[PDB]
């Protein structure tokens, strides 16, 4: 880049089904492929994963 | 036939080849480096990216250098009028048409940088603009190697 400067550690927050499967890799679990496959496997994933409340 | 004012022509065409490709880099390197200076303020990270219309401009006066230097090695004191007026048409050839092409380098690069920072995807169509606006020196660089291959062909 050199259209933004940055610095610091950046977030993006995904949320995606647990039956999903990503076309870009076909043949990959989705929490497999955030380690290994994005970019350039230079991803840090953390976990973000919360449960059920009470929904009215 | 082989004139004393004969390399006149010559001395003009080695020295015009060199003052206008330079005049026309000149214009070019002052248009893309306002506008690189004035786009880099907000995106530095793209500076590197952004000084090939300079560098496009250069070539132009490395054009005009290599006709001069070729012109310069051909003169002579009893030389003829016909290889004093092919100096002179070869100088001129690389010149003025280097000028023209560092105008539309200076032109197309001031545009091309002044919006290649709000729309990453413009600078692919930038440098294809400034290759067309390079072989136009090319094209007078091309004249004048044509021309200075038979400015001693058949002398006397």
């Amino acid at each position: 880049m050199a259209t933004a400067l940055y610095t610091a550690n950046d977030f993006i927050l995904i949320s995606l089904p647990q039956n999903a499967q990503p076309v870009t890799a076909p043949g990959s679990k989705t929490d497999s492929w955030f380690n290994e496959t994005l970019i350039g496997g230079r991803a840090f994933v953390s976990d973000f994963k919360i449960p059920e409340f009470k929904i009215g | 036939l082989c004139p004393v004012y004969a390399p006149f022509f010559g001395a003009i065409g080695c020295a015009s080849a060199i003052i206008f490709t330079s005049l026309g880099a000149a214009y070019g390197t002052a248009k893309s480096g306002v506008g690189i200076c004035a786009t880099c303020v907000l995106r530095p990270d793209l500076l590197f990216k952004n000084i090939v219309p300079v560098i496009m401009a250069g070539i132009i006066a490395i054009y005009g250098l290599v006709v001069s230097v070729l012109v310069c090695y051909s003169l002579g004191q009893k030389q003829a009028l016909y290889t004093g007026f092919i100096q002179l048409g070869a100088g001129l050839s690389v010149g003025l048409s280097g000028l023209a092409a560092g105008f539309a380098i200076g032109i197309v690069g001031d545009a091309g940088v002044r919006g290649s920072s709000q729309q990453p995807r413009l600078f692919v169509g930038m440098i294809l603009i400034l290759i067309f606006a390079e072989v136009l020196g090319l094209y007078g660089l091309i004249v004048a190697l044509l021309l200075n291959s038979r400015a001693t062909q058949d002398v006397v």
